[PDB]
RNA sequence: CACCAUGUUCAA
RNA sequence: AGUGUGGAGAUCGAAGAUGAUUAGAAACCAUUGUAGUCCACACUGCAAACGAUGACACCCAUGAAUUGGGGAUACUUAGUAUCUUUACGGGAAUAUCCUCAGCACGCACGCGAAAGCUUUGAGGUUACAGUCUCAGGGGGGAGUACG
């Protein structure tokens, strides 16, 4: 969603970002294709990994950053994840952005169990892979939630509205791509500066062992 | 059990009663005839 | 084999229509399917279509707007005179406030409710709706 | 009653082909098609563990260089002598669908 | 009494949604039956027991018994509501199943057959409703005709608000638990058939929980 | 302009629906997989304004796997989405 | 599924007829076998003369004794 | 976001790829080459389907292979694809 | 067969929750903290709420165990996780040489922002 | 893989 | 399977014989064994002759495969290798992509009482109409009686 009204570039990709998304291999498949995620492939290397396309990536990427900062009271924008790849992620993004996140097993009825004494209502979900995050998709699809999920080049897209057409399974790739929504988001609003790098490491939004 | 309940006896050899009736018929006419 | 080439042309309209298609090719075509669909046109029912020459019968793509809930052939054409108007609305109408049905006249390819102000029978072609 | 299975227990789709002809059952001899039987094929070893390290002490050809010969036999069972014999059980309606293309 | 577990509901008891056309055309589900109570007027609402019968479960020691109700919940003017539910008390399945009638209300939409006079009268279409084998047709009629229905899709069409229609069924009809349903479905339908009437483009409007966002925080907060 | 009127002018609609952006559907009162997402406006300068755009999906599309794609179109017709590169 | 040929009106006519015959209702209307059979030969009411008395034993599960005559 | 599909005006990758009467609009898939003698370097037109073994006119020598498919050119032999139109 | 029932665990759980300083490696002087942080109308039970209280603890010091939150070990543990490196990780990455294979740098030559500087074909 | 047949009529 | 006439007759084996089992058991089990089983010519035309699903035509979402023949190595065009190789050999098989035809698998609508079906419909049907044809009308009596 680089394009305004104005017609002005700001939104535009630059080379700093493509540099981040390069070497964190954000822009890597999985070598398995689906029909849903098709269009999203430049290409396949010589070893079968599928090559994902960078403006394609950013242009979903922006959009999901305008849908999420166009929620004007935060903490009803749940970000899940089930991997435990996006754990780390999904917390420092709630951190900065300032939404609500839940790791680990979705508690079935959270959304539509009323009663639950747990149980939310956002207008916004984010999730990191709509296969393992099935679950909450699931419930959002009965109670009026549109998704926006990080998509992998077999994701299955049902239900699902924004894809980010990324690589979801490196700890490293999983960290940029919340990462760099965290800081487009901030940078939608009046947080944080354009010009001025953010001052926020990648390495914080990494998945360390608990030991 | 493959089949259904019958209501009668198995329906291939009822089939052959009735089979073998009709040839007993068919001789008390001929030899009327 | 294809019997009928009107019945073959709305049953594809009406299936991409139920798809959620955008656009839908129709081979083969004819005179009675282009002033069919014309007539559709000329009440919204269907965008802009076009007809591809091959040198054979021609193939068309219609622009499908959401507008279109089905529309289908009425087999055989069942000769209609200008009472029998109120019937066929009654059998194969939702409603008489929408929808049309198609009959082939002497004055040509129409509508139900022209070819009544026209004060004309005719053959039932089809309806749309 | 009801249709049990798509495959109809059999390896034959409607339109592959009409007739295949009858194997005997390794067990009883029960005449049944060579696509519906349930066919094994064993290597089994000719004499046990035990058994085999008497006579490959015995023996100046056998030993860990060279191995004892073992017994190839493709089994192929009527379905009631493979349920009997245990080669093949009653499965779970969900798991009767699930299928092995190589042993295990 | 009531405490809101919904932010619908609480913007319901706070006055912020006033009608149920608010939650119709945001889709959003009702959780609690009170939101009903309020959004429709006292007396406008009214209720009626269409079918108890008793369903049983074989046990090890005899059967258990159980019955299911159904209800029909209707203003009368566009309103429909159907609920049914089961309990091991002929009282307690009627109290559950009037909830479930409330939550599961729709709107329906009332034309005309000839002359646009007056007050609609009759269903816009032609519309029909299943379930399990009974289908149920609703066919519009002119001013004057009644309902021409069984006394059971009958009393539905009462319910809704309707006065001239056609109606026919086809099925095993006695099964009154399929009959009633398939009876609200024909009514269901009669707001996703897109006439030429809507066919014209409609400015965006704001959800609710969206437009009240800082008022419903600060609930769940305070 | 929207809706059933009357002889005499009155709207007799109880409601207007909301039409699905990408099929033309009807939205139901209870079909609750529908969804409304609102794309924040930006200006000039890389901070959005208070105006958003919305988009209503029906929740049969997103059933079938479709509304990712039906976005797709609407961003890029709206001129929110850029359909390819520039040339460098 | 059937015919829906403009100019198949014979064939049409001659399915409906072939296949009244499977009616019990029409069949019997329509043949001279339940007339000939029936005692009353079609008729509402018939008179008789009594020849003796008869008790039928109920069929079950009922078990009783109906009064009934021979006429 | 890409570019979606248009039913009259297919791209160069689907058009390609459909067979010749799949396509939008039917046409051959054949053409004719300038095939030269390799003995005697007189040019033929020869058909690149060809069934019947087409000779040099005035060589008199085998010129193409039947096949099941495209013709086999004899060895040593030039060939050009002729313009189709 | 001696597992603790629900009731034991739950309570031996809350236990260790609530005075987890307190509590040590024997039975014996646990038993005696159990005594009075607790009501309950069975010794019995107060002697296998002890016993299991030790296992936990037993437990906890070789590793972290689930249904036990304790929010001194959880804050001082989360400030270890929160250290960032001097130099980002992705930088050094950068600094190092991207390295792109065939197709990524056919796709970046058709950028409008061409290929980037640090960039190289592997 | 020895042999293992049967249960009066209605109604709880 | 059965019939007729010639062969053939190893195995198996209706009928039959003998031995077991059994309360009984020319039943299951055992040993045999006639007609058959096999062939030529001529009859018969009775199958769970089944996909319990008539034929022809159109549309129809997805992934991995498989058999035969080919082609290549709202964007103006998008690669790729391996093994054998003095004569049914300018070879054979592989790999990648596409394509027509065939048997299918795990399957998005939709349908269905359900089980389930789903480009292989049982879908596109009360929003009922592409063409033709066969059959059915509660269970029996009965596919019986008569001709
Ligand atoms: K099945
Ligand atoms: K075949
Ligand atoms: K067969
Ligand atoms: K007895
Ligand atoms: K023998
Ligand atoms: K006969
Ligand atoms: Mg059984
Ligand atoms: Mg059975
Ligand atoms: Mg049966
Ligand atoms: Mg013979
Ligand atoms: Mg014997
Ligand atoms: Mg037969
Ligand atoms: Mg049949
Ligand atoms: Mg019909
Ligand atoms: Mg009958
Ligand atoms: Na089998
Ligand atoms: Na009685
Ligand atoms: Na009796
Ligand atoms: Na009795
Ligand atoms: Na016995
Ligand atoms: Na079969
Ligand atoms: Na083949």
């Amino acid at each position: 969603m680089s394009a305004v009204e104005s017609g002005s570039k700001v939104l535009r990709m630059k080379e700093s970002d493509a540099q981040k998304l390069l070497a964190m291999r954000c822009h890597i498949g999985t070598r398995n294709q689906s029909s849903a995620m098709k269009k999203y492939i430049y290409g396949r290397t010589a070893e079968g990994s599928h090559i994902i396309d960078v403006h394609m990536m950013w242009e979903k990427l922006i959009l999901a950053a305008r849908v999420i900062a166009a929620v004007e009271n935060p903490k009803d924008v749940c970000v899940c994840s089930s991997r435990l790849y996006g754990t780390r992620a999904i917390y420092k993004f709630s951190q900065h952005v300032g939404t609500s996140f839940h790791g680990g097993r979705f508690i079935p009825g959270t959304f539509t169990n009323q009663i639950q004494k747990k149980f939310v209502q956002p207008r916004v979900l984010v999730v990191t892979d709509p296969r393992t995050d099935h679950q909450a998709i699931r419930e959002a699809s009965l109670v009026n939630i549109p998704v926006i999920a990080l998509c992998d080049t077999d994701a299955p897209l049902e239900y699902v509205d924004i894809a980010i057409p990324c690589n979801n399974r490196g700890i490293k790739s999983i960290g940029m791509m919340y990462w760099l929504l965290a800081r487009e988001v901030l940078r939608l609003r009046g947080t944080i500066v354009r010009s001025v790098p953010w001052e926020e490491k990648v390495d914080l939004f990494f998945y360390r062992d608990p030991n | 059990g493959t089949v259904s309940r019958p209501r009668g006896m198995r329906p291939k050899w009822h089939k052959k009663r009735i089979k073998r009736l009709k040839l007993r018929r068919r001789r008390m006419r001929q030899r009327s005839k | 084999t294809m019997m009928s080439v009107l019945a073959n042309a709305l049953r594809t309209i009406a299936s991409a229509e139920r798809r959620g298609k955008r656009q839908v090719l129709i081979r083969p075509s004819s005179k009675v399917v282009v002033k069919f669909l014309q007539v559709m046109q000329k009440h919204g029912y269907i965008g802009e279509f076009e007809i591809i020459d091959d040198h054979r019968a021609g193939k068309i793509v219609v622009n499908l707007n959401g507008r279109l809930n089905k529309c289908g052939a009425i087999c055989p054409r069942f000769d209609c005179a200008t009472t029998d108007y109120e019937k066929w609305m009654k059998n194969i109408l939702p409603s008489r406030q929408f929808g049309f049905v198609v009959l082939t006249t002497s004055l040509g390819i129409m509508d139900h409710e022209e070819a009544r102000s026209r004060n004309t029978g005719g053959k039932v072609l089809g309806f749309f709706y | 009653m009801t249709t049990k299975r798509r495959n109809h227990g059999r390896s034959k789709p409607a339109h592959s082909r009409g007739r295949v002809k009858p194997i005997h059952c390794f067990n009883c001899g029960r005449l049944t098609p060579k696509d519906k039987a349930v066919g094994r094929f064993v290597v089994r070893r000719m004499l046990d563990a035990a058994s085999a390290r008497d006579v490959a002490e015995a023996s100046p050809v056998y030993g860990a260089n060279f191995p004892m010969p073992r017994l190839y036999m493709k089994q192929r069972f009527c379905i009631a002598c493979a349920i009997h014999s245990r080669t093949v059980r009653a499965r779970p309606v969900g798991n009767r669908k699930i299928r092995y293309t190589k042993k295990v | 009494e009531w405490v809101p577990c919904t932010k619908l509901g609480r913007l319901v008891k706070a006055q912020k949604v006033t009608s149920l056309e608010e939650i119709f055309l945001f889709s959003m589900p009702i959780k609690e039956h009170q939101i009903v109570d309020t959004l429709i007027a006292e007396g406008q609402l009214h209720d009626e027991m269409m079918k108890i019968y008793p369903v049983q479960k074989a046990t090890s020691a005899g059967q258990r018994t159980r019955f299911k109700a159904f209800n029909v919940v209707g203003d009368c003017d566009g309103h429909i509501g159907i609920g049914a539910r089961v309990g091991k008390e002929v009282s307690l399945a009627i109290r559950a199943s009037m909830i479930a009638a409330k939550l599961n209300i729709v709107p329906v939409r009332r034309g005309y057959w000839g002359n646009k006079i007056g007050e609609p009268h009759t269903i816009p279409m032609k519309v029909t409703g299943k379930c399990g084998s009974v289908a149920v047709r609703l066919v519009p009629a002119p001013r004057g005709t009644g309902i021409v229905a069984a006394p059971v899709p009958k009393k539905i069409l009462e319910f809704a608000g309707v006065e001239d229609v056609y109606t026919s069924s086809r099925g095993k009809t006695r099964t009154h638990g399929n009959l009633i349903m398939a009876t609200f479905y024909a009514l269901r339908k009669t707001y996703g058939f897109l006439t030429p009437d809507l066919w014209a483009d409609t400015e965006p409007s704001r959800d609710p929980t969206d437009e009240h966002a800082e008022l419903l925080a600060e609930m769940t907060t305070a | 302009t929207i809706g059933m009127f009357n002889e005499e002018g009155e709207n007799v609609d109880l409601y207007i629906p909301r039409k699905c952006h990408a099929t033309t559907t009807l939205i139901e009162a209870h079909d609750h997989a529908a969804v409304q997402i609102s794309i924040a406006n930006v200006g000039p300068n890389g901070v959005i304004n208070g105006t958003t755009t919305t988009l209503c999906i029906a929740g049969y599309l997103r059933s079938q796997g479709e509304s990712d794609h039906a976005i797709n179109h609407i961003t890029i017709d709206r001129g929110i989405m850029r359909i390819k590169t520039g040339k460098p | 599924t059937k015919t829906n040929g403009q100019n198949a009106a014979r064939k049409l006519v001659r399915l409906r007829c072939r296949n009244r015959w499977a009616d019990k209702g029409w069949k019997r209307a329509h043949t001279f076998s339940a007339r000939k059979a029936n005692p009353f030969g079609g008729s509402s009411h018939a008179k008789g003369i009594v020849l003796e008395k008869i008790g039928v034993g109920a069929k079950q599960p009922n078990s009783a004794i109906r009064k009934c005559v021979r006429v | 976001g890409f570019f979606d599909a248009d039913l009259s005006y297919p791209t160069v990758r689907t058009e390609r790829m459909k067979h010749k009467r799949r396509r939008l609009v039917q046409g051959p898939n054949s053409y004719f080459m300038d095939v030269s003698c390799p003995r005697c370097r007189q040019v033929t037109v020869v058909y690149s389907h060809a069934t019947t073994s087409v000779e040099c006119k005035g060589c008199s020598k085998k010129l193409c292979r039947p096949t099941g498919g495209k013709a086999l050119l004899v060895e040593g032999c030039g060939y050009r694809r002729k313009p189709d139109h | 067969g001696k597992i603790r029932t629900k009731t034991v665990k739950r309570a031996s759980r809350q236990v260790v929750e609530k005075y987890y300083s307190k509590l040590n490696f024997d039975f014996y002087q646990n038993k005696r903290v159990i005594m009075d942080v607790t009501i309950a109308e069975s010794k019995k039970l107060k002697n296998k709420i002890a016993g299991y209280t030790t296992h936990i603890m037993k437990r906890l010091a070789r590793g972290p165990v689930r249904g036990i939150s304790l929010k001194l070990q959880e804050e001082e543990r989360e400030r270890r996780m929160d250290h960032a490196p001097a130099t980002s990780d992705v930088d050094k990455v950068i600094q190092s040489g991207v390295s792109v294979d065939k197709k990524t740098m056919q796709m970046l030559q058709r950028l409008e922002i061409g290929v980037p500087r640090r960039v190289k074909r592997a």
